[PDB]
C-alpha cells in the first residue's frame, strides 16, 4: 500500500551564516576587511535599540557564509524503509531527468540581487554582491554582481550566473564542497539606519559581539524566495518556498489544501501513488526538501 | 499642472504598503530637494478615509516636462521592482480638486514644556502646571513615517485630503509634494 512514514526529518540544506553588518565608505570596498562594525546603541524615547551607520560611512558591508551541502531528498529520520526508498527513487528520478538547474539558477539569483538585505535594499543607492567561493581556504572563483540590475522579481539569464548555478547545482547535487562567502555593499548614506534582525524595553536588535546582524534564518527565507509556480494573481512575485505556501506580511496562505497545490499533497502524489506533477510543482517539492523541515503524521 | 503619473505600489512579500509609501515618499523628498521649485505635487488615489490608510497608489502631479525629469532620475533606482509605472499623461476633466496638506498636532506636552522653559525662564513645575497632559492631541490621519537627515529622528507625516472643490486656484507646493497653496486634480 505504502503508506507516509510517521516521520520525515529533512536536513536543511543551504545553510546561511549569521549576516554581520560593518559600515564602511564606498569605492574603498575593495580594503574592506577592517571595516568598523555596525554597533546596536540604545535610543530613550521608553528606550528602543537603533543601529545606524557611522557619520561618515555610507556603506552596509553585510557578510555572510554559505555552505551548500547535498544529498536533498535524504531524510535525517525516516521509519518506514519502503517509502525512503520510493522517496529517494522519486528524488532520483527527477535529478536524473533535470538536475537542481532551475533551483539552482534561482537561489543564484537570490544571492546576485541581495534580496539578504532585506530593509537595507529598498532605498539602497547601489548595491554590489561579491560572492567568493572558497576552497581550500583562499578563493576558488570570485562573482562580483551589480544587485540592482538584476531584479527582485525576473529570473533572466547572465552569463556569470550559469556558473554560479553551476557550482550552486554541484554542491546540492553531492558532487563537490561548495562554501561560499557573500558580501553585499548598500550605499544607504551617511549615518543612516540599518536594520538588523530584531530579537524579543520595546525592541531589541539582533547583535552577535557588539556588532549587529541579521539572523541565519531571515538569510535562508530570502534564499528560498524562488517559487513562482505557485496560483499567481494580483501581481505578487516570487514568495518563499514553504508547505501550504504563505506569506505573514499579505496574511494570505498560497498553495492551500483546498487546491491540489501545497507541498504535502503534491508530495504525497508523486511518491505514493506515482501521480507525478508538472515539473514547476516537482521544483517546488525539491526546494522544500532542500528547505528541510519535519514531514510526517502523528 | 495637467500632467500626472501613477506610481502604484506592487504588492511584496516581503514589506507591507505602508512602508514601502514611506520609503517611496522620502526618495520623492530627495528627488524634489535636487530639483527645485515648488511646482509638483502629490496625491493619492487609493486613499480609504474610513481606516485612514494611503492605499497602494501615489500620483505626482507637474508638468510634463518636470515628470520627464524625474522619470530618469536616480530616485527611483533600487525601488523599481516595488513600483511599476505609468506613463505621464494628460489629465481628465472635468475633475474636482483638493488639498493636500500635512497637518501637524502638539502630539508631546514636554516638547511645549521645554519651549515655554526656554521662552518664559520657567520651571519645570510652571511648565506641568502651565501645560498638562490634557494637551495630546492624536491625529485621526494618514501618514508616511520619516526619517530626517538634517537631524537623526523619525517623524509621522501626516497627510489630510481637504475637502473637494470645483475649480483650483494658484498656488505652490513644499518640497515633500503636498500643498502650501496648491491644489491638485482628483481622479
Amino acid at each position: 500500500i505504502l503508506s507516509t512514514a510517521s516521520v520525515l526529518a529533512f536536513e536543511r540544506k543551504l545553510d546561511p551564516s549569521d549576516a554581520l553588518m560593518s559600515a564602511g565608505a564606498w569605492a574603498q570596498r575593495d580594503a574592506s576587511q577592517e571595516w568598523p562594525a555596525v554597533t546596536v546603541r540604545e535610543k530613550s524615547v521608553q528606550t528602543v535599540d537603533v543601529a545606524n551607520l557611522p557619520s561618515d560611512a555610507d556603506t552596509l558591508k553585510v557578510r555572510f557564509t554559505l555552505r551548500v551541502l547535498g544529498g536533498a531528498g535524504t531524510p535525517s529520520a525516516c521509519n518506514d524503509a519502503a517509502y525512503r526508498d520510493k522517496l529517494l527513487q522519486t528524488v532520483a528520478t527527477y535529478v536524473n531527468d533535470q538536475g537542481f538547474a532551475e533551483l539552482a539558477r534561482r537561489y543564484a539569483h537570490n544571492l546576485a540581487n541581495a534580496r539578504f538585505l532585506w530593509r537595507n535594499r529598498v532605498g539602497a543607492e547601489a548595491v554590489e554582491v561579491r560572492i567568493n567561493h572558497i576552497r581550500q581556504g583562499e578563493v576558488a572563483r570570485a562573482w562580483r554582481f551589480d544587485a540592482l540590475a538584476i531584479g527582485l522579481r525576473d529570473f533572466k539569464a547572465d552569463a556569470e550566473l550559469d556558473a554560479l548555478a553551476e557550482l550552486i547545482a554541484s554542491g546540492l547535487s553531492g558532487s563537490g564542497h561548495v562554501l561560499l562567502e557573500v558580501v553585499a555593499f548598500a550605499r544607504i548614506g551617511d549615518g543612516q539606519e540599518v536594520f538588523p534582525s530584531q530579537e524579543l524595553k520595546s525592541k531589541t536588535l539582533y547583535s552577535v559581539r557588539d556588532a549587529a546582524a541579521i539572523h541565519s534564518q531571515k538569510i535562508g527565507n530570502a534564499l528560498r524566495t524562488i517559487d513562482t509556480w505557485y496560483p499567481d494573481e494580483d501581481g505578487l512575485g516570487p514568495i518563499a518556498v514553504e508547505p501550504y505556501g504563505s506569506v505573514t506580511s499579505q496574511g494570505k496562505a498560497y498553495r492551500q489544501p483546498k487546491q491540489k497545490l501545497d507541498f504535502y499533497t503534491l508530495l504525497d502524489n508523486w511518491v505514493l501513488r506515482d501521480e507525478a506533477p508538472a515539473v514547476e510543482q516537482q521544483h517546488y517539492v525539491i526546494a522544500n526538501l532542500i528547505r528541510g523541515g519535519v514531514f510526517g503524521e502523528a | 499642472m495637467d500632467h500626472y503619473l501613477d506610481i502604484r505600489l506592487r504588492p511584496d512579500p516581503e514589506f507591507p504598503p505602508a512602508q514601502l509609501m514611506s520609503v517611496l515618499f522620502g526618495k520623492l523628498h530627495q528627488a524634489l530637494v535636487a530639483q527645485g521649485g515648488d511646482r509638483i505635487g502629490v496625491s493619492f488615489p487609493d486613499l480609504d478615509e474610513s481606516r485612514s490608510r494611503l492605499g497602494e497608489r501615489l500620483r505626482i502631479h507637474a508638468s510634463a516636462d518636470d515628470l520627464r525629469a524625474l522619470l530618469a532620475r536616480p530616485w527611483l533606482e533600487g525601488l523599481r521592482d516595488h513600483l511599476q509605472f505609468g506613463e505621464p499623461a494628460v489629465v481628465p476633466h472635468p475633475t474636482p480638486y483638493r488639498q493636500v496638506s500635512r497637518v501637524q498636532a502638539k502630539s508631546n506636552p514636554e516638547r511645549l514644556r521645554r519651549r515655554l522653559m526656554r521662552r518664559h525662564d520657567l520651571s519645570e513645575e510652571e511648565a506641568r502646571k502651565r501645560i498638562p497632559d490634557t494637551v495630546a492631541r492624536a491625529l485621526d490621519l494618514p501618514f508616511v513615517t520619516l526619517r530626517s537627515q538634517s537631524t537623526g529622528q523619525h517623524f509621522r507625516l501626516f497627510i489630510r485630503h481637504g475637502p473637494l472643490q470645483v475649480t483650483a486656484e494658484e498656488g505652490g507646493f513644499t518640497c515633500y509634494g503636498l500643498s502650501k497653496g496648491g491644489f491638485v486634480p482628483w481622479f
